[PDB]
């Protein structure tokens, strides 16, 4: 059947912008109906990786299932999470995507942090994630407590590092920081680890999917 | 904040070569992620861009600009630069400098400047410097016209562009009018500032142009009076 | 390449009065495209981003709107601060490309010119030159017509003329026009006349001087 998005873009569903989850759930369909152009997608500002490809691999699924890989409520001990910011508002309050989870200091503090996920699944899981890049050091500190940072992410079929690049970028939905979106096809058996000392959007929700229609 | 300042030759000569320097302040060159460029503003003419350069030394120019066309960047002195060769009177430009910040999700590489600075006047001819000539415009000895009368400075047969002119050093700002230079058939600029005053003051208040023309390091100060 | 086509080149409106620029580009490109203010003498700002983005400092009047080939720039409650030359720029293709921009002018009511006549100065005629010089001060609409007379005989091409940009208070505009005679010839007339039309003007005005008669 087809996928229908409403206002939505591809990114924007995906990532979970709270303004795209009224959409009638499905677990399978055979294309992609989207607007040529959507209202609702990054609502927070970044470059999102590979997204063509993603689209395509997105465009025609058997099964799709969403779970919980970091549990929220339950993973994150030392840290706390955003409750929210104006460029991802829902019913007039300042909000985030569901998929993601915006990790912040706690007690001052940003600990080091090592999360890892092997997919006991059989099939394939989809995991998205994001780092932030803030427009100044003042940010930065204010967030993750230290001037630099380092995010790494790896797989047996992906790996890669990332550093936050802080620098003041013209306003897009009046954020002159940026969160850039990754993500990757964790295959059944592999683990996907996580490894971070600020700066990292975690994964909240990922999906265990079936590509193609076959 | 950030401050870009440009600086470079007023004048320069046909089948020459212009160079021009942006001062920024308030952030490195060094960035990996900030980006520099060149623009100009031909006369009558809107926004034509020149080029960018990053720190890893990818650059790109614009293809109307053939190959006459380099940027530098300085780490010691936090400052970039421009260079076009083989100038020709179509080179005549206020030239801007500017920082762009690396975007890939809302603009091309190093394709969007958005702190400029206010520019540099750079006119390409073969003519030479010389300073004006500063004459009186008179308060009419017709006076009470409207209890308005009117007086001013004539600043005449100078090159190159640009003039300033002020009235008793700053003081008197209200009703002043510099208008902009003409280009006389003789390839030399003129242009008049005037000002209108209380026709009772004449008498009393004194009135005196400051006029600059830094090209020919002629600073005059006139005195206007009473016919 | 990319060639970008604004509409209108120039415009003129009253404050409080809501203005609308727009920009169409040779191709599609989706929103990478921006909005520029520039008044001379000063840096260039960036208004508008990616289509619909307002920057830091400045006014929610200024909104920006379209994609692919067509962007509206609005400003709402004209100000006489918003005076200036306005450019799109598209960020699409590797030649960055401008609009050939878009002059906004305030529109007001009819003001007729004070006028004003200057004889050459004698410290002038010690060099061989004769300037005189008529002042046509703060009048509205810009276009006028002043004539030179030389005991009665209408001039042509030997006066240029100057007109100041639209002042900031009064929004009215004021210009010179200058006749450069040699000394010798001006020695062998005496009636120097400047005559100007106007709409604001019910006839012509004439301010005029007899060489030597102060
Ligand atoms: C969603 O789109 C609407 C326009 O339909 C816009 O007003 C809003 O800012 C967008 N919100 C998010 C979270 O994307
Ligand atoms: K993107
Ligand atoms: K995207
Ligand atoms: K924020
Ligand atoms: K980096
Ligand atoms: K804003
Ligand atoms: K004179
Ligand atoms: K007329």
């Amino acid at each position: 059947a087809p996928l229908q998005l409403g206002n939505c873009s591809v990114a924007g569903w995906i990532l979970g912008n709270p303004e795209c989850e009224l959409l009638i759930s499905r677990e399978s369909w055979s294309y992609i109906v989207e607007k040529p152009n959507p209202e609702n997608g990054t609502c927070f500002p970044g470059h999102f990786a590979d997204y063509e490809e993603l689209r395509e691999q997105l465009s025609s699924v058997s099964s799709f299932e969403r779970f919980e890989i970091f549990p929220k409520e339950s993973s994150w001990p030392n840290h706390e999470a955003s409750l929210g910011v104006s460029s991802c508002s829902h019913n007039g309050e300042s909000s985030f995507y569901k998929n993601l989870l915006w990790l912040i200091g706690k007690n001052s503090t940003y600990p080091n942090l090592s999360k890892s996920y092997a997919n006991n699944k059989e099939k394939e899981v989809l995991v998205l994630w994001g780092v932030h890049h803030p427009p100044d050091a003042a940010e930065q500190t204010k967030l993750y407590h230290k001037p630099t940072a380092y995010v790494s992410v790896v797989s047996s079929h992906y790996s890669r590092k990332f550093t936050p690049r802080i620098a003041t970028r013209s306003k897009v939905r009046g954020q002159s920081g940026r969160i850039n979106y990754y993500w990757t096809l964790l295959e059944p058996g592999d683990t996907i680890i996580f490894e971070a000392n600020g700066n990292l959007i975690a994964p909240r929700y990922a999906f265990a999917l079936s590509r193609g229609s076959g | 904040q950030v401050q870009l300042e440009e600086s470079g030759p007023g004048l320069v000569k046909p089948s020459e070569t212009l160079s021009l320097t942006c001062s920024v302040s308030g952030v490195s060159v060094t960035s990996d992620i900030y980006y520099w460029t060149w623009i100009r503003q031909p006369p009558g003419k809107g926004l034509e861009w020149i080029g960018y350069i990053f720190y890893n030394g990818d650059t790109n120019y614009n293809p109307s600009l053939k190959s006459r066309v380099t940027m530098s960047i300085d780490t010691s002195k936090n400052e970039f630069s421009l260079r076009l060769t083989s100038v020709t009177a179509a080179d005549t430009a206020v030239y801007f400098c500017a920082r762009g910040t690396e975007d890939l999700g809302y603009c091309s590489s190093g394709s969007c400047p958005n702190h400029w600075g206010q520019g540099t006047l750079v006119t390409v001819s073969s003519a030479s410097t010389k300073g004006p000539s500063v004459f009186p415009l008179a308060p009419s000895s017709k006076s009470t016209s409207g209890g308005t009368a009117a007086l001013g400075c004539l600043v005449k047969d100078y090159f190159p562009e640009p003039v300033t002119v002020s009235w008793n050093s700053g003081a008197l700002t209200s009703g002043v009018h510099t208008f902009p230079a003409v280009l006389q058939s003789s390839g030399l600029y003129s242009l008049s500032s005037v000002v209108t005053v209380p026709s009772s003051s004449l008498g009393t208040q004194t009135y005196i142009c400051n006029v600059n023309h830094k090209p020919s390091n002629t600073k005059v100060d006139k005195r206007v009076e009473p016919k | 390449d990319i060639v970008m086509t604004q509409s209108p080149s120039s415009l003129s409106a009253s404050i409080g009065d809501r203005v609308t620029i727009t920009c169409r580009p040779s191709q599609n490109i989706r929103s990478f495209l921006n909005w520029f203010q520039h008044k001379p003498g000063k840096a260039p700002k960036l208004l508008i981003y990616a289509a619909s983005n307002l920057q830091s400092g400045v006014p929610s009047r200024f909104s920006g709107s379209g994609s692919g080939t067509e962007f509206t720039l609005t400003i709402r409650s004209l100000q006489p601060e918003d005076f200036a030359t306005y450019y799109c720029q598209q960020s699409y293709n590797t030649p960055p490309t401008f609009g050939q921009g878009t002059k906004v002018e305030i529109k007001r009511t009819v003001a007729a010119p004070s006028v004003f006549i200057f004889p050459p100065s004698d410290e002038q005629l010690k060099s061989g030159t004769a300037s005189v010089v008529c002042l046509l001060n703060n009048f509205y609409p810009r276009e006028a017509k002043v004539q030179w007379k030389v005991d009665n005989a209408l001039q042509s091409g030997n006066s240029q003329e100057s007109v100041t940009e639209q002042d900031s208070k009064d929004s009215t505009y004021s210009l010179s026009s200058t006749l450069t005679l040699s000394k010798a010839d001006y020695e062998k007339h005496k009636v120097y006349a400047c005559e100007v039309t106007h709409q604001g003007l019910s006839s012509p005005v004439t301010k005029s001087f007899n060489r030597g008669e102060c």
